[PDB]
């Protein structure tokens, strides 16, 4: 057929395409920040030094908890973005019509 | 697709887009007396400085 | 979904809907040139023969 109007379609597909992209930024945020926890918990635990065999302990535990929370943290980055593909908002701030 | 129901509604599931353009009411519906707001606030301050 | 242009369905099926309504007057004409058909042929026939 022939167009009267710019089909609509075509920006939801572009949209789309650009959106898929920021997977990547937000892993590796995600790993940045573990990384930055286990520093610091590593230092905390240096005034435990009186006696052995309770830093190790300690550190065993804080660490192991926080790098199990990862695969819920990228779970759930993930699906925010799955969400801002399903649907597509045209009703928020933009040049309607033109 | 075609054979659209051009004059009996305004139906077929395009409902849910008033809910989408409803629920923006829902979130005003709701009110608060700004002195209850002020109360409130006055004792979080007085409850944040302990001593 | 929010709409950002005007579809083209809601011309189509605007047009669809007022081309339907010439079906009668068509086959008014037709009836009506039948009609002058048939007297035209009575006006050949039965004036003229004995």
């Amino acid at each position: 057929r022939t167009g009267l109007f710019t089909p609509d379609m075509a920006f939801e597909t572009i949209v789309k395409k650009q959106v898929k992209k920021i997977r990547e930024p937000c892993l590796k945020c995600v790993d940045m920040v573990i990384s930055e926890l286990i520093s610091t918990v590593r230092q905390c635990t240096k005034k435990l030094q009186q006696y052995p065999r309770l830093r190790e302990e300690m550190e065993r535990i804080v660490t192991t908890h926080i790098r199990e929370r990862e695969g819920r943290t990228k779970e759930q980055v993930m699906l925010l973005i799955d969400i801002e593909l399903a649907y597509m908002n045209t009703n928020h701030e933009d040049f309607i019509g033109f | 697709g075609d054979q659209i129901d051009t004059y009996e509604l305004s139906g077929g599931a395009r409902i849910n887009r008033i809910f989408h353009e409803r629920f923006p009411f829902e979130l005003v519906k709701m009110e608060f007396d700004e002195k209850e707001l002020r109360r409130e606030i006055s004792y979080a301050i007085k409850n944040i400085h302990g001593i």
